[PDB]
RNA sequence: UAUAUUAAUAAUGUUAUGAAUAAUUAUUAAUAAUAAUAAACUAAGUGAACUGAAACAUCUAAGUAACUUAAGGAUAAGAAAUCAACAGAGAUAUUAUGAGUAUUGGUGAGAGAAAAUAAUAAAGGUCUAAUAAGUAUUAUGUGAAAAAAAUGUAAGAAAAUAGGAUAACAAAUUCUAAGACUAAAUACUAUUAAUAAGUAUAGUAAGUACCGUAAGGGAA
RNA sequence: UGCUGACAUGAGUAACGAAAAAAAGGUAUAAACCUUUUCACCUAAAACAUAAGGUUUAACUAUAAAAGUACGGCCCCUAAUUAAAUUAAAUAUAAAUAUAUUUAAGAUGGGAUAAUCUAUAUUAAUAUUUAUCUUAAAAUAUAUAAUUAUAUUAUAUAUUAUAUAUUUAUAUAAUAUAAACUAAUAAAGAUCAGGAAAAUUAAUGUAUACCGUAAUGUAGACCGACUCAGGUAUGUAAGUAGAGAAUAUGAAGGUGAAUUAGAUAAUUAAAGGGAAGGAACUCGGCAAAGAUAGCUCAUAAGUUAGUCAAUAAAGAGUAAUAAGAACAAAGUUGUACAACUGUUUACUAAAAACACCGCACUUUGCAGAAACGAUAAGUUUAAGUAUAAGGUGUGAACUCUGCUCCAUGCUUAAUAUAUAAAUAAAAUUAUUUAACGAUAAUUUAAUUAAAUUUAGGUAAAUAGCAGCCUUAUUAUGAGGGUUAUAAUGUAGCGAAAUUCCUUGGCCU
RNA sequence: UAAUCUUAUACUUAAUUCUUAAGUAAUAUAUAAUAUAUAUAUAUAUUAUAUAUUAUAAGAGA
RNA sequence: AUAAUAGUAAAGAUGAAAUAAUAAUAAUAAUUAUAAGACUAAUAUAUGUGAAAAUAUUAAUUAAAUAUUAACUGACAUUGAG
């Protein structure tokens, strides 16, 4: 977020290394915004960013603009850590983790409005032809005399259900999840 | 617009969709080959 | 780059100190290469629909068309864990009778054996296996319109004192699975010969002309 | 409405495909061929160069001439993409095949040297898009070093005169139009953030391979069945004029044609003009007519503040007063619908339909959701990670978006609650057996799902938003009492693109 | 958790390379003995015996 | 608000009652442990301070502030539409 040039970051995702080791006393210097380090350093709490799976794995969670995770829970029994992700599902990430600290650069991304289709097309976004605009055969909204819904459920073109339909269900379901993200 | 004019010819074009060793190429081409050969056919490919 | 290397010699000219290093020619020895291959017939895999049932959905069409794969001059099958019925036969293939009989079917449409007796047929019997286990059998899901032998999943034997065969059981009978080989009659193609109440619009050109982007269609 | 062939009929009818021709002569053979002269047409083309294509049509068989430099291919290199190819066991798969990875192919692109003319081999060794302003500098004139006004301002070459290497080289100075245009340079604005891939010295080389080259190419030589007013890529495209590639003309070049000659009724087409009237036409001003500068000024209400409205309407200056080329320029307003620029039925609909930017809902934590995959491996999603991606509705913004979970769904919680297959062992029964046994069914015992039900939640999910009675002198119905329901139509709008009765009543 | 599954990354003999076999050197693991330090247990060093040269790391996990 | 601990049937509310993200999925009360915002008990009298709105947890910074003396200026003041 505030990260400028001429600042400077390090990354203690080996480990703490011997120039620091020789000059908690060392987690309020580490836990400076811009640099990475594994979950097990970053204090509960605090906010964080490219948030790892695997202690070995690249930072996958939280990367968009304006996004954060945070440290909620540390558990060296299991070696596992709770952490709170954007979309407010509380999960099981590896202790050993890594995670920037800090939210990501551009905050104001989600404020812009793009002025025009042309716009969009730039950006690399061909037009969305409505359900309900299309013929019966085309899409299951289709058809109808004048403008009709047909009391048909709101879903998508291969008729799975548009709203609240929980897609990932039964067996097929994150194991790691603690608590689901609040849903409406 | 008037219709009428849907050949538009090029000589590569040509060649690559209906010569004779794209046909050979493709198993379908070289079933196609030989099903004009049996036939009796004096040009089996452009 | 086979009018090639690589090496060994021989002849030629140049470099540096009789010997050494590169190039060109000519012999000798060494090193790799050329898929244009049928089609029909056979076997295997997958497997429609129109259609019929005066509708249609089981059923039918049909294991057909088709696509796919693989083999041989043919392939397949073949010397009974076969049939039969207390008498007997005694390999497989094709045809005639048996017989449109038994059998079976939304018991509709319709489908339909075998034994036995005849031909055709060739010498038609003969070991190649240390005699066969995740096999027979069972449950279950499928499976040639009758008649099974097959098969996915999983339980799973027996030694000839045994094992297979029929709703079931008892008697009897018959055969020996889980190892094998096999001409001949047959299919298709080509050739030769002979016979045509066949063809000159089924009588030789041409898969050409021409049509189509193409698969493909196709004259006189 | 049989098939094939032949021949009729309509009929010597229509038509002969945008078109400017004339004479003389080749030739006492020419409307059509060739030549000469005249006339016309195209001229940012009907010209000249080319690309692609094609029965070589060409100025032709005695036929389209390349070592390379404002020459192309071939070749080297790769993009998009392609590949019976590539890796006891790359992965997947009824077969076919498919996937991933390698390698190979693949131009529409990149590729050293050159008029001083230039040398490509072998061996050895370590670059989206647009812009060039302002300032500043010096130069030229007016006024009294500094002000005012005007052009000029990075590069492109010949001449002359100098200074150094020695008439050939290097550098310096001075001389020298305007308007377009090119290339190469430099600095730099905007978000939409801008290909891939293939070293250098030295020595020794280099006898320079193959293919393309005609003509045609806004067309009679290609694609349209035709010598078809259609379709067809690129570069030059004389000057005069202009803002210009608009428009007029046309230097040069090319062309004047498989139909001609006459006549020009009715009638049709495509044009020109029209008294008096001026929409009386008609479904409808359809069609036609209508431009008192195009430059410089000036330009309102409204409004989302955007000269949006605007190219405002009117109007002014310059020009012209009787007019006297073409081309650009064709009013003002109210309402309905849609924010807008866009898109759509190639060949009857361009719209009020689609899309849109915005708004809202929702799904999916990434060994994800979505889609594709006889069905997989896997691929897109994405080299992205919830401010992301997929799905759904609505469709910029202003003012706003009421009440309802009954139903169909979705969603959460309850052993509330049934039933499917799957199992031990053991009881009668039935069949059989002389007997045990064997074979069938049937019934018992612990451990049961999702579903369903019930109760919430969810309407910017799918959806819904009743009727009767009668009370303030008559009327109206603020109120009052009922039934029914999940709730009972709120704001607004209203004879609407929604109103049948209906040409509703009233006003303009 | 050696069920499953996901991800990432030397010499010598015998039949120039290729493979077998023997012993030796090198590394790792398991077992036994000896010595030393700490609170019957843990760590380090040395010696003997046995095994290996698809792997390691991370994750999910009956 | 979340989590843990142990513990038992009610809890919470009100005039009295119910509805609810209350509770036999184990709460409430209790004890711990994290986080989050927002507020500032006493002193307090708004005493005082500020032009008025205002203004009382602590600290620092910068600004402005009282009285009396000494010296200086010499009416430079008051009020104040717009
Ligand atoms: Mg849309
Ligand atoms: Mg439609
Ligand atoms: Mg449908
Ligand atoms: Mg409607
Ligand atoms: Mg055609
Ligand atoms: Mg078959
Ligand atoms: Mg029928
Ligand atoms: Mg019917
Ligand atoms: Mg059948
Ligand atoms: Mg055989
Ligand atoms: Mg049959
Ligand atoms: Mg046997
Ligand atoms: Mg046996
Ligand atoms: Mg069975
Ligand atoms: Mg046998
Ligand atoms: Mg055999
Ligand atoms: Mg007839
Ligand atoms: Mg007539
Ligand atoms: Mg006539
Ligand atoms: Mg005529
Ligand atoms: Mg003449
Ligand atoms: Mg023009
Ligand atoms: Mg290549
Ligand atoms: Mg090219
Ligand atoms: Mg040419
Ligand atoms: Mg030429
Ligand atoms: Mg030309
Ligand atoms: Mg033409
Ligand atoms: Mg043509
Ligand atoms: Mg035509
Ligand atoms: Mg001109
Ligand atoms: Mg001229
Ligand atoms: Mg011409
Ligand atoms: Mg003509
Ligand atoms: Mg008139
Ligand atoms: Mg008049
Ligand atoms: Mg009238
Ligand atoms: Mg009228
Ligand atoms: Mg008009
Ligand atoms: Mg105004
Ligand atoms: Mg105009
Ligand atoms: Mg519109
Ligand atoms: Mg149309
Ligand atoms: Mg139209
Ligand atoms: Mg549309
Ligand atoms: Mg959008
Ligand atoms: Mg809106
Ligand atoms: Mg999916
Ligand atoms: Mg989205
Ligand atoms: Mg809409
Ligand atoms: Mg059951
Ligand atoms: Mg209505
Ligand atoms: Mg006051
Ligand atoms: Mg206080
Ligand atoms: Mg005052
Ligand atoms: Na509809």
């Amino acid at each position: 977020d505030g990260l400028r040039p001429g600042d400077v970051v390090e990354s203690f995702r080996r480990g703490i290394p011997q120039t620091l080791l020789n000059e908690a006393i060392l987690s309020v210097k580490t836990t400076q915004r811009g640099n990475c380090l594994p979950i097990s350093m970053i204090p509960i709490g605090t906010i964080i960013h490219n948030v790892g799976i695997t202690p070995v794995g690249p930072g996958k969670f939280c990367r968009s603009a304006g996004t954060y995770a945070r440290v909620l829970a540390k558990l060296p029994e299991k070696k596992k850590a709770i952490v709170r992700l954007q979309s407010g599902e509380h999960r099981y990430v590896s202790l050993e983790a890594v995670a920037t600290i800090g939210v990501v650069s551009n905050i104001d991304h989600q404020n812009r409005s793009l002025g025009k289709a042309g716009r969009s097309r730039w950006l690399g976004i061909r037009p969305t032809v409505r359900g309900v605009a299309m013929n019966k055969c085309d899409h299951p909204h289709g058809g109808g005399r004048g403008k009709s819904k047909s009391n048909k459920l709101s879903m998508s073109p291969w008729g799975q259900l548009a709203k609240g339909y929980k897609t990932r269900r039964g067996k097929n379901q994150n194991r790691m999840k603690v608590k689901d993200r609040p849903r409406g | 617009k008037s219709r009428g004019n849907t050949y538009q010819p090029s000589t590569l074009k040509r060649k690559r969709t209906f010569g004779f060793l794209a046909r050979a190429k493709s198993k379908q081409g070289s079933k196609i080959l030989k099903r004009r050969k049996l036939k009796g056919r004096w040009f089996l490919s452009h």
